[PDB]
């Protein structure tokens, strides 16, 4: 999260597409963060029984001030994303914990941002996640901290307050 | 000759001026020509009177320009020296009477006119800029602000430009004209009057440039991807 | 579609229809632009497009309302009355009914 990655961004910017594996199908897109993102996926996977019980703590308390720019919040997403529904099965405690980190990781960038580009497929990534994972549990916890964002996100996110 | 003694006619007898293109289709035989025609009367009156608001003959001209080919009164309110008259009144008045055209659109001609309408457009932009640099002395308001007003909606963006684009193409002594009436007109664009004036100019002089480029310029750009293309014809 | 071809036939020298850029091949079959010339004062030409020309409907088509009627004052009330007298009509008919009732209203708010 912190080799350069931000402010040497590059004109890599595109995250899409670098941060899923297979893109190294070719021998071209070999970032070696990609590596360590699909060495993750693979970790949580073949491990998710109980050392998954560690990412909610390891999310709120480190991942908080390592993150400034966006794509850092794209790339916490494409870690913490598919596993969502391994952790509903039957830890949905930490659901909340997760989707508040995820929050405050917004807020954090929304506050420290100039533009926010990528932040379309967010709108209904986040959507989806409350739509089907979470449902109306992270209301309260949510309500008082969406309206901190930009204006642009509330307007996205003005679905949320249902 | 029979059209002025008509038009004197129908200023004796204030007409209801629906039954005023019933007369003149009745004077003239209504089918020998309209090219051969009402294009000359509608400077008679109000440029004559020139220090009037000379009522009633631009509303027998707004009936006219509801059946008429815009060319001809586009060239001729651009033939007409208004400027050298400079009434500051006359011009004025005559801004919201072309505010009809360019608003709802420049009508076809079916044949050859093509390139009629063309130098009209053409014609009406020099006039519209001459009308900016007369306007814009302001040595002690309104009409700096209307004919700018008038200009930017002329410059209608894509329904004129490719006029202006193939009026280029027509012949480039008028636009190397126009470019040095920009540049005259830019000379003045300088000039402290007002927030919301000398402001727009810029919009509208930025347009005048981008006619000659392009109009569908590919500027489109975030395409961002893989070229497999490049990486294959290489290989 | 013949139908209308009967039509068309059947107007009066008054009258002159034609096409524009046309989508009227065989379905629309029609949105011309009809002239008004005649004694009265003249107007500008509806479109009138029409359905199929088995006529289980009326043309009336009012595309030019916007720029055309409001800019004039004669304008504005040749469009006023025209629009309450088409609303009485009784599946009103294409060609000769539509025209018919578009000059009679033209020459009717001229007073």
């Amino acid at each position: 999260s912190s080799s350069s990655l931000t402010s040497e961004t590059e004109w890599v910017g595109y995250p899409f597409r670098l941060f899923d594996f297979t893109a190294c199908h070719q021998s071209y897109s070999e970032m070696s963060c990609s590596y360590t993102l699909a060495l993750a996926h693979a970790v949580w996977h073949h491990s998710s029984i109980g050392q998954l019980s560690l990412i909610p703590k390891f999310l709120t308390e480190a991942l908080l001030p390592v993150v400034k720019t966006e794509f850092q919040l794209l790339y916490v997403y494409h870690l913490v994303g598919p596993f969502l529904q391994r952790f509903q099965q039957e830890r949905t405690r930490c659901m909340i914990e997760i989707g508040v980190a995820f929050y405050d990781m917004l807020l954090n960038v929304d506050q420290c941002s100039t533009h926010l580009n990528y932040m379309d497929p967010i709108c209904d990534f986040l959507y989806h996640m409350k739509y089907m994972f979470t449902g109306d549990s992270v209301k309260e916890q949510v309500e008082k901290i969406i309206c901190n964002l930009k204006p642009a996100l509330k307007l996205r996110l003005r679905f949320i307050t249902h | 000759v029979n059209l002025k003694q008509a038009i004197l006619q129908a200023w004796k007898e204030r007409w209801s001026d629906y039954q005023w293109a019933i007369n003149m289709k009745k004077f003239f035989p209504k089918g020998a020509t309209w090219d051969i025609l009402n294009l000359a009367e509608a400077l008679l009156e109000q440029a004559m009177i020139g220090p009037s608001p000379n009522p009633l003959i631009l509303s027998y001209l707004k009936y006219a320009i509801s059946s008429q080919m815009v060319s001809c009164s586009s060239v001729l309110t651009a033939i007409s020296k208004f400027d050298d008259f400079s009434r500051d009144l006359c011009v004025q008045a005559l801004l919201d009477i072309m505010d009809m055209f360019c608003d709802r659109l420049s009508c076809h001609g079916k044949a050859e006119e093509c390139i009629g309408l063309c130098r009209a457009l053409l014609s009406a932009l020099h006039w519209l800029l001459r009308c900016t640099a007369a306007s814009a002395e302001r040595l002690q308001e309104k009409q700096l602000a209307l004919c700018l007003q008038c200009l930017e909606k002329t410059l209608s963006s894509t329904k004129n430009r490719a006029l202006l684009h193939i009026a280029k193409l027509e012949e480039a002594s008028s636009w190397t004209a126009i470019e040095h009436s920009l540049l005259k007109l830019g000379e003045i664009l300088a000039n402290l009057s007002n927030p919301q004036l000398r402001s727009q100019a810029e919009r509208c002089g930025t347009l005048i440039r981008s006619i000659p480029s392009m109009l569908s310029v590919h500027s489109e750009q975030l395409h961002k991807t893989g070229f497999p293309t490049i990486h294959a014809l290489i290989l | 579609p013949n139908v209308l071809q009967g039509e068309v036939a059947r107007l009066d020298p008054k009258f002159l229809v034609n096409l524009d850029p046309s989508h009227c091949s065989n379905n629309g079959t029609v949105h011309l632009i009809c002239k008004l010339d005649d004694k009265d004062l003249p107007s500008v030409p509806p479109l009138e497009l029409s359905v199929p020309a088995d006529y289980p409907a009326q043309s009336p088509m009012w595309i030019d309302r916007q720029w055309q009627y409001d800019a004039n004052p004669f304008l504005q009330s040749v469009h006023r009355c025209m629009t309450s007298r088409l609303l009485q009509l009784p599946d009103k008919h294409s060609v000769t009914a539509l025209l018919n009732t578009w000059a009679q209203s033209i020459h009717q708010a001229c007073l």
